[PDB]
RNA sequence: UCUGGGUCGGGGUUUCGUACGUAGCAGAGCAGCUCCCUCGCUGCGAUCUAUUGAAAGUCAGCCCUCGACACAAGGGUUUGU
RNA sequence: CGUUCAUAGCGACGUCGCUUUUUGAUCCUUCGAUGUCGGCUCUUCCUAUCAUUGUGAAGCAGAAUUCACCAAGCGUUGGAUUGUUCACCCACUAAUAGGGAACGUGAGCUGGGUUUAGACCGUCGUGAGACAGGUUAGUUUUACCCUACUGAUGAUGUGUUGUUGCCAUGGUAAUCCUGCUCAGUACGAGAGGAACCGCAGGUUCAGACAUUUGGUGUAUGUGCUUGGCUGAGGAGCCAAUGGGGCGAAGCUACCAUCUGUGGGAUUAUGACUGAACGCCUCUAAGUCAGAAUCCCGCCCAGGCGGAACGAUACGGCAGCGCCGC
RNA sequence: GAAUGGAUGAACGAGAUUCCCACUGUCCCUACCUACUAUCCAGCGAAACCACAGCCAAGGGAACGGGCUUGGCGGAAUCAG
RNA sequence: CCUCUGGCAUGUUGGAACAAUGUAGGUAAGGGAAGUCGGCAAGCCGGAUCCGUAACUUCGGGAUAAGGAUUGGCUCUAAGG
RNA sequence: UGGCCAUGGAAGUCGGAAUCCGCUAAGGAGUGUGUAACAACUCACCUGCCGAAUCAACUAGCCCUGAAAAUGGAUGGCGCU
RNA sequence: AGGGCGAAGCCAGAGGAAACUCUGGUGGAGGUCCGUAGCGGUCCUGACGUGCAAAUCGGUCGUCCGACCUGGGUAUAGGGG
């Protein structure tokens, strides 16, 4: 119902912010982000709670050498909350997703941000830490 | 508006003011300016240096 | 042939010859349409930005995430000192347009409006209004005076009152005090005139002209930032690192064969200092200036129901590059244009708001006041000599 | 002459992070002298504690002073229905 | 052909056209030189409309759709390979429509490619040498003139001066999307599966701003530290900003925050009354609804265009304003 | 295609490619700072270029006009770009 | 890089400002070559001591391969004539 | 009158050779709709009302559709019914 | 300049029945590597481009005991060197 608010944004394409779920992946190369029109020169960027496409560059090799959607759960870039407080996170990171947001994994190493947690039911049942 | 302590220094953090840390062990820190989280960041353990809350309880200062 | 791939253009030409405007205080372009039915009133103000700062508030839309969450949000105080009202002025509708017809100025006139009519007033015997000022003690004048405003009554059709400002209030410099017409849009003319009549040589408080939650419109003229080049001034791409004759330009200037330089292609000038009416700014807090009844009321400013201490909106140290806010002010939401210190012109909204969001009711929680030179951490001196204890300087 | 604006000073604010000096039974050890006492005394000795959220800067485009000091109708060119 | 049915969509055999974003013809212009491809950057136009608004069509149940009309307001992206144009692939999207402006744009760049001289290879040549055959290395000049545009002082007028104002004319701006709800509802055997009004947000664009987050930082602010140098201490300096922490103010970022509006005429279209044509017809006289259109509004600038009001040279020589003659 | 040398090849190369790691304002997307300029002033003081000149639309015209035709129009003197 | 001896007056001028463009330096959040014909440009790396060192090889090399750790100040000890 | 050819079904009706008589006031061995095929529907001859012209096929004048380009634009301009 | 690598020869020790082999030193080879002066002149397709300059400047670069650099003297002269 409640819609999502824009973030400062730090993952244009071309990060490898890491997989934190446990696929076996280890990284997860972001060749795209999910609904953006974009203008001319203009990086598609994705910042938590962002749906994106991720190839995989390191882990298994089931994984390897395919696209998949995925999802990012913290972001290094600092966004600012509605209540006036910026926070970051120490690391860039997601997780493989299906097209309807169901994970593909199972369990969610670290903390999601509550913008990724509330956006994404079946991620935020899976995530140990909020925020 | 609950008002929150500093991670580092001991102060105070009014709504407005400062930034949130989330490490990947999975807890918090806040930090009221960035010469706090520079110092957190860096390693800096917060009862050697002078100025903060943590020193003063230290050296017993006040009273 | 064409350009290879499309994009939007950059900057507005709705806004353009991009030139160093020629007032300081922004003119009302366009005062609302005076529904003649409700009662008179006050169209415009004229205030002075002092400063930023936060706010928190609980929000009420509901539907939203952030509804019953407390969000802070910017602000500018904008003080606002009583105007006094010198003057009326009577406009008639022709066709070429809306003639000026008849002005009556007040007897009694301040040194702070005076000032405005010489431009070196210590060179001055300061005689303005002087052989003016005769006519408002005798029977001729007072007679010729009548038959203006019934004149006025006869033929007029809009009526602006000419206020201006009370200079001496501030913690600026200057002592030449901003005039300005301002629109009486109410009843018909004749009882709209027998108001501004009353009122003249009068104060006129903000709190008369608007009141709380109600959108506005800032006018005034923008932070000015001298010759600019085009990437500044219109934010085209820079050129790469290999471009020999210098990159924060423009490549292509145009085609051949318009064989001239059309006024849509981007060139360096004049970038800022521009007149410009931003509207929808909602007043979040008019505030009850400093006052006397035994000692000072400087709480009636950033108190809340909800904090209860004894602040002004003044942080420590004062507004930064401005003064100590000692008068009644208004907050409206979000940045407004313009320098600290200027003359910035409130003008009613021209359009029928009847928006969730425009009609949204403001119950503040707490306005900061730490300072804004430096990294402030201390809301009010008190808390800061509790916490600290006390110093060497003791 | 709403006596004013200005310089200096004083507050406030704020930045940095605790000055010099002095004292210390703090100080890894070392030495000189002896009362060869090794807590003897005296010296060297990074650093540490205390004095000390100290010192220092803070409009030059921050805020208030009404404290100290002078200085404030002065000059030149104009223009007429 | 389309089960059936020439014309929903198509369309053979024939035929009539437009177009100059293809290539040819041609050689009128330029050989006392008009800088020769592509890409970047920027503006503007066209429509032969991909999307978006409003609509007629279907072989349109819904969903998806192709066909057509008004229509160019607003858009039309990120990459891999290639010097490329072109091409193709991945990805996103509402859509990844097509062109023009000396095949727009070298005193705007770039110079990868063509296209000097150095060299290699292949084929051809007795050979010098040749090759729209491949390869590699190879100088990209000048603006202070005039205009145009950008901003900047001014100009004639109004007796002089100041004021607060009006407004001729120019410009002009907003965009599209998601989610929730309607609703697993209409529609449909089911599978699937809408829409209007609301509500919450976001894209791109525009205009600001710095409370906050971030960036800068020679306040050369305050520590810390290298080498040297004032005999040392203290206090400092030098090393083209010695280096580095932190950093006020100030600039500043979808890297922070705020705001982005209302009418009128009508187009396509669908209608009314209604003849022509004893009926019927949206039309012939007459009338209605009607839009990302157009014109205005708001918004920016403000005319060899005006306005009301103020004060109008005590003087040491002054000089003027009215009035009447 | 075999001393018009063929195939090879460690070491070496301001030689020609391709990928990976690191690293970065190359870029997303631009921003702020410093110095020397440019700027204004005193003094000093060149050059190229120059038929006349210098606002447009369309027309025709040696088939892309500043000048011609028909329209739009036109306001001193200048400054930085 | 800083200094004494000796030598100079900043390289054919001065002053006031601190705009745009530049020339020469720097710094940048998140990402890290997505830029571009092409990592061009800049950035990373860098000294020393101690470990550790591949393929390949003409057995000489490759080799500072790669990859790691340490480094200051102070007060002592031991070892070298 | 399931007329005949055609069976895959065409008793008027995908098609084609046929193609007349009766009743007749008069209805084609059938214009279509539609059917597996019928059915059912629909398309002359005649009346009832109303009250003088009505209707077809060609043809040529003006006008209109056909009729899409990129700086803003040209019956020469203004305009003109 | 200053560093690196450490070739032959030489010493000792250990093994070997012999042949000889290992280990530690010493030794200081080379159109050897780094790198100054020197000599050069890769890239920035940087600066400059009516220049400082009719080929210069800055950084970045190649080489730096050898087919090394370099003064003076001397030889070769135009279809000739
Ligand atoms: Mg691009
Ligand atoms: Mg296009
Ligand atoms: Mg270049
Ligand atoms: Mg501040
Ligand atoms: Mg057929
Ligand atoms: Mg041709
Ligand atoms: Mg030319
Ligand atoms: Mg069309
Ligand atoms: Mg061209
Ligand atoms: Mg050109
Ligand atoms: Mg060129
Ligand atoms: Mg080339
Ligand atoms: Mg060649
Ligand atoms: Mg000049
Ligand atoms: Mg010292
Ligand atoms: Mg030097
Ligand atoms: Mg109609
Ligand atoms: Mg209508
Ligand atoms: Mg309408
Ligand atoms: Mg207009
Ligand atoms: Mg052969
Ligand atoms: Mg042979
Ligand atoms: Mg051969
Ligand atoms: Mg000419
Ligand atoms: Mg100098
Ligand atoms: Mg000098
Ligand atoms: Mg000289
Ligand atoms: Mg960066
Ligand atoms: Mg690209
Ligand atoms: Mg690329
Ligand atoms: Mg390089
Ligand atoms: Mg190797
Ligand atoms: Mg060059
Ligand atoms: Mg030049
Ligand atoms: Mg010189």
């Amino acid at each position: 119902s409640g819609a999502k608010f824009r973030i400062s944004l730090g993952l244009p394409v071309g990060a490898v912010i890491n997989c934190a779920d446990n696929t076996g992946a280890k990284n997860l190369y972001i060749i795209s982000v999910k609904g953006i029109k974009g203008r001319l020169n203009r990086l598609p960027a994705a910042g938590v709670g962002d749906m994106v496409m991720a190839t995989v560059k390191k882990g298994k090799p089931e994984l390897r050498k395919k696209v998949h959607p995925a999802v990012v759960i913290r972001q290094r870039k600092s966004y600012r909350r509605k209540d006036g407080v910026f926070l970051y996170f120490e690391d860039n990171a997601g997780v493989i997703v299906n097209n309807k947001g169901e994970m593909k994994g199972s369990a969610i190493t670290g903390p999601v941000a509550k913008e990724c947690a509330d956006l994404w039911p079946r991620i935020a049942s899976n995530a140990g830490s909020i925020a | 508006m609950k008002v929150e302590l500093c991670s580092f220094s001991g102060y105070k953090i009014y709504p407005g003011h400062g930034r949130r840390y989330a490490r990947t062990d999975g807890k918090v820190f806040q930090f009221l300016n960035a010469k706090c989280e520079s110092a957190f960041l860096s390693k800096r353990n917060p009862r050697q240096i002078n100025w903060t809350v943590l020193y003063r309880r230290k050296h017993k200062k006040g009273q | 042939s064409h350009r290879k791939f499309s994009a939007p253009r950059h900057g507005s030409l709705g806004f353009l010859p991009r030139k160093r405007s020629s007032r300081h205080r922004g003119k009302v372009k366009s005062f609302p349409k005076d529904d003649p039915s409700k009662p008179v009133h006050l169209t415009a103000f004229l205030g002075y930005k002092a400063g930023m700062t936060h706010i928190v508030r609980e929000v009420d839309r509901p539907g939203s995430k952030v509804n019953k969450k407390e969000v802070v949000e910017a602000v500018t105080i904008v003080e606002t000192p009583p105007m006094v009202v010198v003057g009326i002025v009577g406009y008639v509708e022709t066709p070429r347009g809306l003639r000026t017809f008849k002005t009556v100025f007040a007897e009694h006139i301040s040194d702070e409006c005076k000032r405005r009519f010489y431009k070196n007033w210590h060179k001055s015997k300061k005689k303005a209004f002087t052989k003016y000022c005769k006519k408002w003690q005798d029977d001729a004048g007072k007679r010729q005076l009548d038959k203006d405003f019934s004149s006025m009554k006869k033929y007029c059709q809009v009526i602006r009152v000419l206020a201006h400002t009370q200079m001496r209030l501030l913690p600026l410099r200057q002592k030449k005090a901003h005039l300005m017409e301002i629109q009486v849009n109410g009843g018909t003319v004749a009882e709209k005139l027998d108001w501004a009549r009353e009122r003249l040589e009068q104060q006129v408080p903000v709190s008369q002209v608007f009141g709380q939650d109600e959108m506005i419109d800032v006018i005034g003229v923008t932070k000015g930032k001298g010759y600019k080049g085009v990437t500044s001034r219109w934010h085209t791409k820079k050129l790469p690192r290999k471009t020999h004759r210098g990159l924060r330009k423009v490549a292509c200037i145009g085609a051949w064969h318009p064989a001239r330089v059309a006024f849509s292609v981007a060139r360096a000038g004049q970038k800022g200092y521009h007149h410009r009416t931003e509207i929808n700014k909602k007043i979040y807090k008019i505030g009850q200036g400093y006052l006397i009844k035994d000692g000072k009321l400087i709480k009636n400013n950033a108190s809340t129901d909800y904090d209860l201490s004894d602040k002004s909106i003044n942080p420590l140290g004062g507004f930064v590059h401005y003064g100590e806010v000692t008068n009644d002010f208004v907050m409206l939401k979000g940045c407004v244009v313009g320098t600290k210190k200027r003359v910035l012109t409130l003008r009613k909204s021209l359009l029928v708001q009847t928006k969730r969001r425009a009609l949204e009711k403001i119950d503040l929680k707490f306005i900061d006041t730490t300072s804004k030179f430096g990294h402030g951490r201390f809301q009010t001196v008190e808390e800061k000599k509790a916490f600290m204890g006390p110093l060497k300087k003791d």
